[PDB]
């Protein structure tokens, strides 16, 4: 949704700085993964913005 | 006292300047032929083809 | 940036065409400022311990 | 570690900043003693089950 922003050119954003609370509050959504999209080992991930750090 | 002295702030010119804000590579290979870029002059306003029905 | 830069023209018209400026938008670099409180360093809590000051 | 080692200083100003003394932590490894309560060998006891004590 961030991504949209940019538009065409939004593969220019390269890295996401952010806090460790925030990627836990991720890593706590990919253990709990409503959809079928993370496993026990596709769980731990730091690129998450569609490939993007 | 820097208060008691003149500041001056380092000014200049970019040589550059916005150019376009729209992707445009859409032609030939870009769109795997899809929208074609030829470099073709011709004369009059119509240049039609006729083919049999 | 200009903003009109292409035109529809016709060729079978003479008619009076607007006129376009040049603007020059600006960047700008702020300065910050950082320092160290004063370190109280004397040479004999040092010595007293046999540490080189 | 010095707390605030860094902090914002204002270039226009004089204002007295207090001073920051330089000190060390000191870590310990407590001593544990351990033994083992008196254990009961009486030779006769295995002498009666003919077992070498």
């Amino acid at each position: 949704a961030a991504q949209r922003i940019f538009g065409d050119r939004s593969t220019d954003i390269q890295v996401w700085v952010s806090h460790s609370s925030p990627l836990f509050d991720l890593y706590d959504n990919a253990l709990a993964n409503a959809e079928q999209l993370y496993v026990f080992g596709t769980v731990n991930v730091r690129a998450d913005a569609f490939g993007r750090p | 006292a820097l208060s008691d002295l003149q500041v001056f702030n380092d000014w200049a010119y970019k040589t550059m300047s916005e150019v376009l804000d729209q992707q445009v590579e859409l032609f030939n290979g870009a769109t795997r032929g899809a929208i074609i870029l030829r470099s073709a002059g011709n004369t009059g306003d119509l240049s039609e083809a006729a083919f049999w029905a | 940036k200009i903003q009109g830069l292409v035109r529809p023209r016709d060729p079978y018209s003479n008619a009076d065409v607007a006129a376009k400026d040049l603007r020059q938008l600006v960047d700008n670099t702020i300065k910050v400022a950082s320092g160290t409180p004063p370190i109280n360093i004397p040479p004999s809590m040092l010595r007293w311990i046999q540490k080189n000051p």
